[PDB]
């Protein structure tokens, strides 16, 4: 599907704090993006991931362009040093080649 | 307000305005930052309600907090609700008022008071140890919770003597932030309320139906005495117009 | 498939150039399909080639029919006039007339096939993206074949033992059927009604287990383990996995790679086992037995084993998030209620006979060392909160402070106390503190430190906390165990206000596809009926030959039960495709029979009590029309048996799509051969 | 052609430093943009163009 990943880093903050101050305003904001099917999200001791999966027949780039706007709109509310960075242009199924 | 030509994509315009916003951001003042607006316009004010309390119990400052921190998040999850705005009420504000006479006796300047006040609201623990059996994450407190915490912070330490506490130069209290909007019902008194703003280009009837259903299924969680009275609803006009046109066609 | 179709055509017609004229329709159809899909922007994958391989026979039948008709007409002409006297003019004339006599019917039949398989484009989501290319290429191939058959085939047909046995076996049965048609229709109704027996035993799933050369290993464990212990567990489990003789490489890994597409924390194993080519083992060890051996060899108490292919596992994790095929999400707002409900459900699920394992994710499974910094004491010594928590964010911590550059590379810096000061909470309470007063004190004089429990990671779907339960069942069916778990957790477990339970994973997609397929049949039937009225211009014959698809469905489901396959979306597509082929066979039969009854016998019935010559017309419609139907059925079955018996890469889906059609093309034609003449004779009176 | 210019300012940094820390990560990153034919780039004593 069309998936967009939002990874945010909050150095040294218990899961609850990072979920209240970082993940919640992002998961509730990305649910208003035009064409967002679902918004999964989980926060760990220092990080917060948010996966926005869109509806069917959506341009893979229109989705990113529309997520950037809401990212900018929510950036004004995040903590001092936190900054939400967009994910790459690939997904989990894109792991093509692996070497050691 | 940038209004574009006819036949322009509502999203192409925003994507093209973002670029020029970035281009001009380098010239703005130090702390100024231009933020884009929502995905709606002025004509998108679909539904409006007011939070009334006919018991004289809940103060004006509690209704607005309830709105902001419960309903703005419960209703924003509706599929095509562009925004939920709050009108009227009072915002809780920690006001620390300083007495010049008592401040001069101790010989403290405002810069130190400010630097000591705005440097005790951090919470961060970034270590990880092992208790001989498994991982152990590390926390660290530091958030400000109550009022006495404001009177328990020291500004300067007196060597082998009573340090000066914030309670000695400045007294704390709760107050209303400078109001930017006042609202009121028929003739009774001020009331806090909300405004639902719809996304440009979507149907209003479905959004109103969903909003009404959620506000109804939420009627049990609200405190005792608070009620939501609708002050503007656009579904009535839609129903009237559809009925009139259908009757005209039939006749 | 091409070779077998050519062989069948050459064996049935017994003429090499006729076989060439018949098979030349396949390469040009393939070319047209490839050109159209290049124009659209598709690539060559399993689905496209599968669609073409499915359409091979359905595109050769219409050409072989016309070839046989031209053969018969030339034979009759030769029988009428002396041999050794012929020229291109009369031959071309008779061949063109013979081709025009039967063109329109087969053209409309190919159109029926195409526009009756077209309704499968309504699938949306994963199954839609999977079955889009198949339908696209099948439709393109069939359209090109119809075009060539109505345009090109006549030209190169004009340029260029076994049937006696069929007639001898058909004659007496046809006569005895025409004697009493009512009993024939009754036994047909009974043969349709006898379909309820296998429907119960046939299982149900989303898609077949498409097996590739590798497979993943992702066991579920508790997050309470260290780094060295995790590495040791990884080492031992990899060395145990390598003990199987069907493993070439093993690349285990815990934690995450330096990318945003991987959010796995430590304590989470994810190994990629590479299997030797399947030409390097006893030819009786399938993938299921390899998975069984792996599961039985690497028990390693402390892990919930799980084995899945990489591509399917990652697609599942992308579309739903649950790695296992079956999963249960417990939603709500309170963490304690959700955790208790997940525990209950996990404990009840592992009693179902088909389930192999069940594990619920714990929310409150995290150990914290809470350091409540008393502000009064911290102030008595003259030090803010930040100054007293810097002794744990940097000394007991080690947070970064900067990065040094070296050409293009960059490396971080650290700062922290020795290891002897983070041994135990009692070692923290003795941490030396240098107050701003240049004094010496401990950490217990300014803060109270204790140990407690709390959330380790907060998973939220749609801005609501959720707890996932991974189920693993490899022996029993999927829908069976799903229904069994539903009944169990609805019987012996009580719900709590504010929490819900939802089955996810493959079951949601299965239900969506099932509803789509259920509402997709009316469109197919309507298109078939419309295109049938377009050809016969009568509702009677249209309904007559459209009442033949039930036998096809019965045969398909019987073959599905017999082969051991389960009901999935592949079988649904197979049935939606088999309907059109059944309709096409019915059209051919009734067209030939109708020409028969139209030519001679339109004169004797006006005189009442005249049925002797009415049966001779049906006989003529079942003596001259036996070779075309047998040839069509033979080529249809032969162009599908290869992909049915195939055992390679990606053959699962194609075999599942082909089994229903091969099953139905044995029951629908065999019954039609007796139900079409019976009902038609009944209708003519 | 369709050209996009990226101008970055690094006050007072020798060409090599600005090329290692500014121009290289930009020239190697812009080569992955969908549809990028080529990516030229040069850095001077205080600036970097791509």
């Amino acid at each position: 599907d069309v998936q967009v990943i939002i990874k945010t880093s909050y150095p040294g903050q218990a899961p609850q704090i990072v979920e209240n101050q970082v993940t919640y305003p992002l998961t509730t904001t990305m649910l208003s993006v035009p064409g967002a099917k679902t918004v999964r999200g989980f926060s760990q001791f220092g990080d917060s991931y948010v996966y926005v999966i869109f509806e069917d027949g959506t341009d893979p780039y229109w989705a990113r362009s529309r997520v950037l706007e809401y990212l900018n709109q929510v950036q004004g509310k995040l903590p001092a040093g936190v900054s939400a960075e967009l994910g790459p242009d690939a997904t989990g199924v894109g792991w093509i080649y692996e070497y050691a | 307000y940038v209004i574009f030509e006819d036949g322009t994509d509502p999203y192409w315009a925003r994507s093209r305005v973002l670029e020029y916003l970035n281009q001009v951001q380098g010239k703005l003042p130090a702390g100024v930052s231009a933020e884009l607006g929502p995905d709606a316009t002025g004509v998108g004010w679909i539904y409006e309600y007011a939070l009334v309390d006919r018991s004289g119990k809940h103060d004006l400052a509690d209704l607005r907090s309830l709105q902001d921190w419960f309903l703005k998040y419960e209703l924003k999850t509706i599929p095509d609700v562009a925004e939920v705005a709050s009108v009227g009420g009072v915002v809780k504000e920690y006001q620390v008022v300083i007495d010049p006479q008592r401040l001069a006796q101790y010989g403290i300047s405002l810069a130190e008071v400010k630097s000591a006040l705005d440097a005790s609201n951090q919470e961060a623990g970034g270590s990880s140890i092992e208790l001989a059996e498994a991982e152990y994450m590390v926390r660290a407190s530091g958030y400000l919770q109550t009022l006495d915490d404001f009177n328990h912070i020291v500004l300067k330490a007196s060597e082998n003597g009573v340090p000066v506490y914030l309670r000695d130069v400045a007294k704390v209290q709760i107050g209303p932030e400078m109001r930017r909007g006042i609202a009121e019902l028929n003739g009774e008194g001020e009331v806090a309320g909300g405004v639902v703003i719809l996304r440009s280009g979507k149907n209003a009837r479905e959004v109103i139906a969903a909003v009404k259903d959620k506000l109804e299924t939420l009627k049990s969680s609200l405190p005792e005495g608070v009620e939501i009275v609708t002050t503007y609803d656009r579904s009535q006009l839609i129903d009237r117009a559809i009925d009139n046109l259908s009757g005209k066609l039939l006749e | 498939e091409f070779i077998v179709v050519a062989v069948v055509c050459a064996l049935f017609l017994w003429h090499v150039r006729s076989a060439l004229v018949a098979i030349i329709s396949l390469p040009l159809g393939l070319c047209i399909a490839f050109i159209v899909m290049h124009f659209q922007g598709l690539n060559a994958n399993i689905m496209s080639l599968g669609g073409i391989a499915i359409a091979v026979g359905a595109m050769v039948d219409a050409a072989i029919v016309m070839i046989e008709n031209a053969h018969k007409r030339l034979e009759e002409w030769q029988h009428q006039h002396p041999d050794a006297t012929l020229d291109n003019k009369t031959r071309w004339q008779v061949i063109t007339d013979a081709s025009v006599e039967v063109g329109p019917a087969l053209f409309i039949s190919l159109l029926i096939i195409t526009l009756s398989f077209i309704p499968i484009f309504t699938l949306e989501g994963q199954e839609g993206r999977l079955f889009g290319p198949l339908a696209f290429t099948k439709t393109y191939a069939m359209a090109g074949a119809a075009l060539l058959a109505i345009v090109v085939i006549p030209i190169l047909m004009g340029y260029w033992p076994l049937n006696r046995f069929l007639i001898r076996v058909y004659h007496p049965l046809l006569l005895k059927v025409l004697h009493w048609p009512k009993t024939t229709l009754l036994v047909a109704a009974l043969s349709v009604l006898t379909v309820l027996w296998p429907l119960n035993k046939v299982g149900g799933e989303f898609l077949p287990q498409i097996n590739e050369g590798d497979l993943l290993y992702m066991p579920s464990t508790l997050p309470g383990i260290s780094a060295a212990e995790a590495a040791s567990m990884l080492q031992k489990t990899d060395k145990l996995i390598m003990s199987v003789p069907e493993v070439a490489r093993v690349f285990g890994k815990t934690g995450k790679a330096e990318t945003a597409t991987d959010s796995a924390p430590l304590e989470m194993v994810e190994t990629t086992i590479q299997l030797k080519p399947q030409e390097q083992w006893r030819p009786g060890m399938t993938m299921d037995k390899i998975i069984e051996e792996l599961d039985n060899t690497v028990r390693l108490p402390g892990l919930a084993n799980l084995w899945v292919p990489p591509i399917r596992n990652r697609i599942d994790m992308l579309s739903t998030g649950i790695k296992s095929p079956i999963g249960i999400k417990v939603s709500g707002t309170v963490l304690a209620d959700i955790d208790a409900m997940a525990e209950q459900i996990e404990e009840v699920a592992r009693t179902v006979p088909g389930v192999a394992s069940a594990l619920a994710e714990r929310l409150e499974g995290g150990r914290y060392i809470n350091v409540e910094i008393n502000r009064e004491k911290a102030a008595r010594y003259g030090m803010t909160v930040a100054d007293v928590q810097l002794f744990v964010t940097s000394a007991v911590g080690g947070a970064m402070v900067g990065e040094t550059v070296e050409g293009i590379a960059r490396y971080p810096i650290n700062l922290r106390y020795p290891q002897s000061w983070r041994d135990s909470p009692q070692a923290l309470r003795q941490l030396p503190i240098l107050t701003p007063m240049k004094q010496q004190i401990t950490l217990a004089d300014v803060a109270d430190i204790k140990v407690s429990t709390g959330p380790s990671m907060l998973k939220t779907e749609n801005a609501r906390p959720t707890s996932w339960i991974y189920i693993d069942a490899r022996d029993r069916d999927m829908v069976s165990v799903v229904h069994d778990l539903q009944k169990a957790i609805a019987e012996k477990v009580q719900l709590k206000p504010g929490t819900s339970v939802a089955f996810s994973g493959q079951f949601e997609l299965l239900e969506r596809a099932n509803h789509k397929l259920k509402l997709m049949v009316p469109m197919t039937l309507m298109i078939i009926f419309v295109l049938l009225y377009l050809a016969f211009r009568r509702v009677g014959e249209a309904l007559l030959i459209i009442s033949s698809v039930p036998f096809a469905l019965v045969g398909g489901i019987w073959l599905l039960w017999w082969m051991g396959f389960h009901l999935s979306v592949a079988t649904g597509t197979g049935f939606i495709a088999l309907a059109g082929v059944a309709a096409e066979f019915g059209v051919v039969m009734l067209m030939y029979l109708r020409h028969a009854i139209e030519a001679v016998p339109s004169l004797n019935n006006p005189q009442t009590f005249s049925e002797q010559k009415l049966d001779e017309a049906l006989y003529h419609g079942a003596v001259l029309r036996v070779r075309p139907k047998a040839m069509t059925v033979a080529v249809i079955i032969a162009g599908l048996l290869p992909i049915l018996w195939g055992t390679g890469a990606g053959s699962e889906v194609m075999s599942r799509i082909a089994a229903p059609m091969i099953g139905g093309m044995i029951t629908a034609p065999l019954l039609s051969l007796f139900i079409i003449p019976a009902a038609y004779k009944l209708m003519w009176l």
